């Protein structure tokens, strides 16, 4: 750290992961959890006593320290590919490992049993740090650096070693690939030295358009391989794009579901630190007994407020990080996919043949729009794909453990949101109808300028401004007709999208008291379920979106493999300079 | 967008009122709180305006690209400078996509940085809250409001 | 979501004509790399480097290089470190001994004294640093503590005497005593005995003699071979014009420092016209010596861009004998004076020279 | 078989020396020997070195003790020669406390015996003079810079290519840390086992080479990857290498030795590399490694040893010359 400060090296350093990088960080982060729930019951138990007792938690939080710098001082190992440090590091987690499970076995011996948190948490840590030790060894083992003789060095990757890449997101430490740290550095920068394409520099290998290319046309070339089909329809291109980037679409599925999940542990945490302060008696205090110690039991651990506080705490931070690095895979998928599938039509328009049938019928216009419009609209379905895999299990999960919260009132006043969900595809749909009618009068209108600004010395020196200019207003008024229709559905829209969650509440608890008046309305259930329906709206009224993009996704493969089955350039595959003998040219493929 | 806008920063408004209202302690760590938020409100607006100009101007000369190929196909095959071509498309390419990666980036490093102080809120409310209603006695009721 | 991007369709409208960029263009005149700057401190990042851990493996030359206030850091930290490892250590052991029991001393305690880890801690202080007073012993019934007290003592000696060797080259240091051998801002080229020269002034402001001094010069420029090369920071070296042809001066005054152009020299065919600022030109001046205090060799390290050369210009007298001594005004030490000198380059000087030999003969 | 290198690509000169008729030399420089142990190896001198001083006066303060009957049980009569002296144990910690200077005290040297007194002063002497001697040898360990050398590096392998007409062995040095090495200077050899036209025969045969500097000196100021070129010229030793003869099994070496004192600690340091005949490429170039930033150069190390094909001429420097007379005798007809 000293010598960081005054450091030139680490300007452009590289960098090498050790065998087993990502699987270090997970385990440390689950450790850092499991450290902090100990430090929680440690802290809850000596409560009771009339000491201090400072052996329940302190041992764990210098655990929690020591966690902290294992990770700091192996990055640092890391970065300078000097495995020979992690000797300290494997003694430690040969050393912590001994330690803890003689501290695990004595539990036993006493008795503890599993119905104690501590003899739970003790027991995790003992996998947690035998786990951990066979990561530091199995570094040894590809590494081979502390007893064997050649040592199996390990070089930068090629593309990390270009000064002309700079978008380091692929290659980078677990917790950066999450926090978008190396980001820092860029962001900075832009406030002095605007960006240019200087800045950004040249992508990763990974994200290439010709590396991407490559990818897509193996999933065809083997497609095509262990199938025989003659044709390449629309599921020929489906099974073509999952095959080339499904293991990374179901990563960010992963992620969503699992956050998703965690995005729940709010209300309930709502619900649990509420209900513990709903009741009058603070007085009683977690009370069981095996030495003196006061051993505190599962059930009482997560009754305290300020547990489910902090362990509120952590779940916030690995939904949010798992929300968020969701998005970005699903993100990159999708440029990549545009990137493959850009360079695939244009690979298309060289290998496609003149013929007036041909060429006269699919303009320059047409086939711009495909990259444009058609490409876009199938890139950002790849942006959405997660959602409709997960939005169903997040309202779902949402509904379930709804009706559990409040009752029955809670899904007649959820229904209403379900119930007007569907007109709501109504107005999005009637949304775009309007927007079509603007977008092609606007192009009309702004064509018809377009000659009136091309000849303007003419028509103004024959003083002719004056009456081409009620033209153009004339064409704005049949314009603005149909921009204030678009106008009226986009308001509705906003309407629909804002007033029904208030309409839900209001619903929901004026029928719980009246029709149901099932029970007091406690803020341990009513403030439960206002999180709840936070957390429900914006998958519930969002879903049509996801639809709408998978319609219209459809439609793009479908024009897409139209397009991409069409006349080709024959003859590709197989002295005067211009010797011909027969001579029977053709432009239709047969005959003619 | 100026009606979304405005609720955003209105819902901010009110969800920070109502969090320094219930717990009177957490606006004494707001500031400190609100001085970094401003900072991550700063930088971003500068590179995101940059990354966006960039976002659209790089997929310009994209498209005119695929025009021209169109309007000129037989000529590139004559020459047979559909080699280079390619290569070119692979160069305009690249730099949308690695424009648009880092775009997606900035709202990415926005998005988490601007969700561990919201984070960081949570807990700093909800242990002020907790206190408070051990203390001085919130009855439970506001305390609801300052975690929902 | 609060979003305008909740809904948005496929959208492309032709921007027509989207032209006129107007970018500031600065980068042109944003800046000239410096090969080293006016100070030493050479301004060359380096890129790529593939470290095997050897920015670490030199630690003893690394806690020297560190500032005085990181030592401080690190000789602080690695005695805390160490009094605090081994007081978890003597608490540990006097734990498991039985004696730290709040009870009747029955038995023979393993360390006297030793009753809370405020005790273990304070008798770690003990060991270490030798103090030793006395009321926390060392008895003879704990053949486990014995070992940690040798233990202690080894690491303890260990620890010193490593540190008190990195200290040692650390007062040695003599990067401090470089600052003070001074370089003229600016450079000037001017006739001397009828030859062209690049002249300089370098001075040396303590009085301590720097002994063995040895000053050299290169310019450094990208070079194109014949063969077409591309070389970007080609350093060529450049002679003293010293009487004995050696680098080697003695730096009492300031001395001039000049390079006879000759027709060897890689400065044959500079005119003054080409001397603006962005001019692919730098001379380095790498004047070395040791030290005579600590022995310790040093470099002081100058450079000259093109916009800080003077052409046609004289160094002012600074000598001037006094009463009983000489006398060095170093207020002028950088002060230039006019001089009457050809504005051609040095080859056209020569062909000048040649043509008049000529004429003459 | 295999080709003997004369000294690897990282020092470490492979030759054997064998029959050396010793006189004691490896030890009468301890101090030297010392230093050049290895760290862990020091460690356990230096431990055993302390140890048994403790242990050698453990013994002699026992001994003192049982022969004043000090350690008899009992609460003797007698005045203790050394206080609480009742176990070799306690001989043992007490002989630490004095060399160490920790003195706890409990066991004192009182003004009975005169033996021990002197003994007292023993120990002492003998505790300076090890603490110092231990001291000047960890001060010199601590001002080593081999491990400094580590740090400069050179090219994989060296190229002979065309440079302002002549033919040159070009090379490249970089330097990876941020201190200079202080009066830099590179001297290169060629290693042949040369014979001579008057019958001798000379094993292995170092031949100096010029390093074709600007001054015609040694001296190099290493910030930047430089190449260190020798001008092939009609003295030069390599002025007779084909390109035909420069296979695996032809008796040829370019030893490149770099020196110069470290900024950080004043210590002179050597940096060798040895060029064997096929790691020499006939007729490439280095790549351009200093890039140009905003305000600043760029060193691409990745780019250290990357060598391009450049055209050059596939014959001797010997047929350079005589090409080069023949060409300007016709055109000066
Ligand atoms: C063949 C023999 C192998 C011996 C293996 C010993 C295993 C010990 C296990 C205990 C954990 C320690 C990890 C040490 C790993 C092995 C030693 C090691 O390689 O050190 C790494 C570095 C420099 O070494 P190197 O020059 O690359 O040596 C090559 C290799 N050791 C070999 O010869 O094959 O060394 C360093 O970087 C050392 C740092 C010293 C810092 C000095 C600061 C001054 C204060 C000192 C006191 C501080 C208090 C804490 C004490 C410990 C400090 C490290
Ligand atoms: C008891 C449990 C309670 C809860 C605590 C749980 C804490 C555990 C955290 C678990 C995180 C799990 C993430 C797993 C994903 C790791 C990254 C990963 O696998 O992708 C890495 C990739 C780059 O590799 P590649 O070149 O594509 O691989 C080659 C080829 N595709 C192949 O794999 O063959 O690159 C990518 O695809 C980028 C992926 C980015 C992933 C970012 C995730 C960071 C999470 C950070 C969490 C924040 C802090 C939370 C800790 C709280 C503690 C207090
Ligand atoms: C991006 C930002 C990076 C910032 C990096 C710098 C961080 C600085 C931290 C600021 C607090 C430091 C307090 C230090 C106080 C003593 C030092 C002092 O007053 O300066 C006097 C100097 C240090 O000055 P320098 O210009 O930095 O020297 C660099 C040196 N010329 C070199 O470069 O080479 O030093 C000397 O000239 C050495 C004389 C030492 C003698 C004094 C004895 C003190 C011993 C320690 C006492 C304190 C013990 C505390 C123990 C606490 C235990 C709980
Ligand atoms: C009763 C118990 C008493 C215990 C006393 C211990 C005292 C510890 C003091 C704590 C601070 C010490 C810091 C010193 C570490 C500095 C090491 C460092 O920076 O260089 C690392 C070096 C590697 O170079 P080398 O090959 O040895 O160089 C030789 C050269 N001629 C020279 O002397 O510079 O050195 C190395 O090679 C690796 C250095 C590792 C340090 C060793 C620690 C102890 C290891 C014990 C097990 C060793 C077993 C193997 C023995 C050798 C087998 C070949
Ligand atoms: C559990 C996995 C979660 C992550 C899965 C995706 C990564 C797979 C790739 C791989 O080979 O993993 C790792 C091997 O690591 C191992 O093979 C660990 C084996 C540990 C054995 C422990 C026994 C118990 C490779 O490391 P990495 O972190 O993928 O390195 C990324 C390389 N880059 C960042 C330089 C580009
Ligand atoms: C800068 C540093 C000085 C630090 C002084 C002590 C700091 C902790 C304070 C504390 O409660 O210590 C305690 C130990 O505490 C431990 O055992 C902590 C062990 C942690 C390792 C050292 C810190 C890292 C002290 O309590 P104790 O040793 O149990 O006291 C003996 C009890 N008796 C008096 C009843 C016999
Ligand atoms: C490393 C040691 C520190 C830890 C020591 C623990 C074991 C105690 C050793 C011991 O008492 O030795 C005993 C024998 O033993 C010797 O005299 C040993 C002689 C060789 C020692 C060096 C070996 C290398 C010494 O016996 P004593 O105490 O002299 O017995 C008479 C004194 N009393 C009867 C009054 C008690
Ligand atoms: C530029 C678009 O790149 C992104 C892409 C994504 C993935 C994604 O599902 N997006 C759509 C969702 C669908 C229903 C439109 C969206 C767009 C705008 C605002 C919020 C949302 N939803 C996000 C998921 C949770 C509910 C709200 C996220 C974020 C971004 C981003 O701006 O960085
Ligand atoms: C509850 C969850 C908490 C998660 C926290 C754990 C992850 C942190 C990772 C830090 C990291 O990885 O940062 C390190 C910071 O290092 C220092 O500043 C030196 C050490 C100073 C302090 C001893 C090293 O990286 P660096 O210095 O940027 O690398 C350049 C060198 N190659
Ligand atoms: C370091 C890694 C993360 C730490 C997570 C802390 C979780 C604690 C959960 C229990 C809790 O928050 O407990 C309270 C703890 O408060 C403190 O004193 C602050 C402790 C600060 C710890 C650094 C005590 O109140 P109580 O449980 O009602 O006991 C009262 C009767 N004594
Ligand atoms: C709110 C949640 C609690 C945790 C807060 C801290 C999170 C740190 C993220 C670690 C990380 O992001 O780690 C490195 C960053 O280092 C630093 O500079 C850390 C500075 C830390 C400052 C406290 C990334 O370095 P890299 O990308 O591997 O760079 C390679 C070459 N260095
Ligand atoms: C764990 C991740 C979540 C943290 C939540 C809050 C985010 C900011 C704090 C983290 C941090 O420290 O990030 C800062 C952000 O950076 C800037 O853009 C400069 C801002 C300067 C003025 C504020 C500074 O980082 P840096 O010094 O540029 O990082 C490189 C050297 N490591
Ligand atoms: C499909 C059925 C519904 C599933 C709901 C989603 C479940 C989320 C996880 C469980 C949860 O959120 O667990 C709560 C505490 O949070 C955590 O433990 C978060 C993890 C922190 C890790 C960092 C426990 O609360 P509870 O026992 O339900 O309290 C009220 C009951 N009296
Ligand atoms: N970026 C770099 N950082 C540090 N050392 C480097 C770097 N590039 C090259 N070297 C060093 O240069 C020497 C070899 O350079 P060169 O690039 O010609 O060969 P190489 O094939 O990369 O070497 P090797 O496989 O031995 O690492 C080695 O001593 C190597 O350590």
């Amino acid at each position: 750290w000293g010598s960081q400060s005054s450091k030139v090296h680490i300007h452009h350093s590289t960098w090498l992961h050790f065998p087993g990088h990502n699987l270090r960080w997970i385990l440390t982060f689950i450790l850092l959890f499991v450290l902090v729930c100990e430090i929680a019951e440690g802290i809850l138990s000596d409560g009771v006593t009339e000491s201090r007792h400072l052996h329940l938690y302190m041992p764990a939080g210098m655990a929690f320290m020591a966690a902290i710098t294992s990770v700091v001082y192996y990055h640092n190992i890391e970065t300078s590919n000097f495995p020979k440090l992690l000797i300290a590091l494997l003694i430690y987690w040969t050393l912590a490992f001994i330690t803890k499970t003689i501290k695990f076995v004595k539990f036993y011996d006493h008795a503890i049993g599993f119905s104690q948190l501590r003899f739970c948490l003790t027991g995790l840590l003992v996998i947690l740090y035998g786990m951990l030790l066979l990561v530091e060894v199995n570094v040894i083992r590809v590494r081979r650096y502390i007893f064997f003789k050649t040592p199996r060095e390990v070089k930068p990757p090629e593309d990390l070693q270009d000064l002309g890449v700079r978008f380091l997101q692929p290659f980078v430490n677990l917790l950066s690939k999450g926090t978008y740290w190396w980001m820092n550095a860029f962001i900075k920068t832009a406030h002095k030295k605007p960006i240019d394409l200087r800045a950004i520099a040249k992508l990763p290998i990974a994200m290439r358009a010709l590396t991407n290319y490559q990818r897509l046309c193996v999933a065809f070339d083997a497609q095509a391989r262990k199938d025989t089909q003659s044709p390449q329809g629309a599921r020929a291109i489906w099974r073509a794009l999952c095959h080339a980037f499904g293991r990374r679409l179901i990563l960010s599925s992963t992620f969503r579901i699992l956050a998703d999940l965690l995005g729940f542990a709010g209300p309930l945490c709502i619900f649990g630190i509420v209900d513990h302060l709903g009741k009058e008696n603070h007085v009683f205090q977690p009370k069981t007994q095996f030495l003196g110690v006061y051993f505190v039991s599962s059930q009482e651990f997560l009754g305290n407020a300020y547990v489910l506080a902090v362990l509120l705490f952590l779940a916030l931070l690995l939904q949010r990080t798992f929300l968020q690095a969701s998005y970005y895979v699903a993100i990159e998928t999708g440029i990549n996919l545009r990137g493959a599938i850009q360079t695939k039509i244009y690979n298309k328009i060289m290998h496609m043949s003149t013929s007036n049938l041909s060429m006269g019928e699919m303009t320059a216009g047409q086939i711009c729009n495909l990259v444009a419009i058609d490409t876009n609209q199938l890139m950002w379905f790849f942006f959405l794909c997660p959602n409709l895999w997960t939005m169903p299990v997040q309202i779902i999960v949402g509904v379930i453990l709804l009706y559990y919260i409040l009752g029955v009132s809670a899904l007649i006043g959820a229904a209403v949101i379900i119930l007007l969900a569907p007109v709501q595809y109504f107005v999005a749909t009637k949304l775009s109808q309007a927007q079509r009618t603007t977008l092609e009068h606007s192009n009309e209108r702004l064509k018809q300028t377009n000659e009136m600004l091309r000849g303007m010395k003419l028509l103004k020196l024959y003083a002719w401004e004056s009456i081409f200019c009620s033209r153009v207003e004339v064409t704005r008024r049949k314009e603005m007709t149909s921009l204030r229709a678009f106008a009226v559905y986009t308001s509705i829209s906003i309407f629909m999208n804002t007033a029904i969650p208030i309409a839900a509440v209001l619903i929901t608890f004026v029928g719980h008291v009246s029709f149901f008046k099932e029970s007091d309305l406690s803020p341990s259930v009513a403030f439960a379920s206002l999180s709840l329906f936070h957390i429900l709206v914006t998958p519930l009224f969002l879903l049509s979106s996801v639809v709408r993009s998978t319609v219209k996704a459809l439609v793009s493969v479908q024009k897409l493999s139209e397009f991409l089955s069409s006349a080709e350039i024959r003859e590709e595959q197989c002295n005067f300079c211009v010797q011909i003998i027969g001579g029977f040219f053709t432009w239709t493929p047969d005959g003619i | 967008t100026l009606e979304c806008l405005s609720r955003s920063t209105l819902l901010c408004v009110s969800a920070l009122t109502v969090i320094s209202y219930v717990t009177p302690v957490f606006l004494v760590a707001l500031l400190p709180l609100a001085v970094v938020c401003y900072f991550i409100q700063k930088y971003f607006r500068v590179a995101s305006r940059d990354l966006q100009q960039l976002d659209d101007t790089t997929q310009l000369p994209l498209v005119s690209h695929f025009a021209e190929t169109v309007e000129g196909l037989t000529t590139i095959r004559a020459f047979r400078y559909e080699a280079r071509f390619q290569q070119k498309l692979l160069e305009y390419t690249d730099s949308n996509n690695i424009a648009s990666l880092f775009l997606t980036a900035a709202n990415r490093w926005l998005e988490v940085c601007m969700e561990y102080i919201g984070a960081c809120v949570v807990l700093i409310a909800a242990a002020t809250s907790i206190s408070n209603s051990l203390h001085r006695e919130l009855s439970a009721g506001l305390v609801g409001l300052g975690l929902t | 979501m609060l979003s305008r991007k909740g809904i948005i369709p496929e959208e492309y409208v032709l921007t027509r004509l989207a032209e006129d960029p107007t970018e500031p263009r600065y980068r042109t005149r944003e800046r000239r790399a410096r090969f080293v700057s006016k100070k030493g401190n050479c301004n060359v990042a380096h890129k790529n480097i593939r470290e095997q851990g050897r920015f670490l493996q030199d630690v003893f030359t690394t806690l020297v290089d560190l500032k005085w206030p990181h030592t401080l850091l690190i000789f602080t930290m690695s005695f805390l470190c160490s009094w605090l490892l081994f007081a978890m250590v003597w608490w540990l052991i006097a734990f498991a001994h039985g004696d730290l029991a709040p009870g009747e001393g029955t038995n023979v305690p393993c360390v006297t004294s030793i009753h809370s880890f405020s005790s273990a801690f304070l008798f770690s202080i003990e060991v270490q640093v030798t103090i030793g007073f006395g009321g926390r012993m060392v008895t003879e019934e704990c053949p486990l503590a014995i070992l940690i007290l040798i233990v202690q003592n080894i690491v303890g000696l260990m620890i010193n005497a490593i540190m008190l060797g990195c200290i040692f080259m650390k007062t040695a240091q003599a990067h401090r005593r470089a600052e003070t051998l001074i370089f003229s801002k600016h450079a000037v080229i001017t006739l001397r005995h009828g030859r062209l020269c690049f002249m300089l002034r370098v001075g040396d402001l303590r009085k301590s003699m720097i002994i063995s001094a040895t000053i050299h010069m290169q310019v450094v420029r990208k070079t194109t071979s014949p063969e077409g090369e591309v070389v970007p920071l080609h350093q060529v070296d450049i002679p003293m014009e010293n009487g004995v042809g050696g680098n080697s001066i003695f730096l009492v005054a300031p001395l001039i420092i000049y390079h006879v152009i000759d027709s060897n020299s890689p400065l044959y065919d500079l005119a003054p016209s080409d001397l603006h600022h962005h001019q692919d030109l730098e001379i380095i001046v790498i004047l070395e010596g040791v030290v005579e205090t600590t022995g310790i060799t040093t470099q002081a390290r100058t450079s000259y861009l093109a916009d800080e050369i003077l052409w046609g210009q004289r160094f002012v007298p600074i000598v001037a004998e006094e009463d009983g001594r000489y006398s060095v005004d170093y207020s002028k030490f950088g002060n230039t004076v006019k001089v009457p000198t050809p504005l051609c380059t040095a080859r056209q000087l020569d062909e000048d020279r040649s043509l008049l030999d000529a004429l003459t003969l």
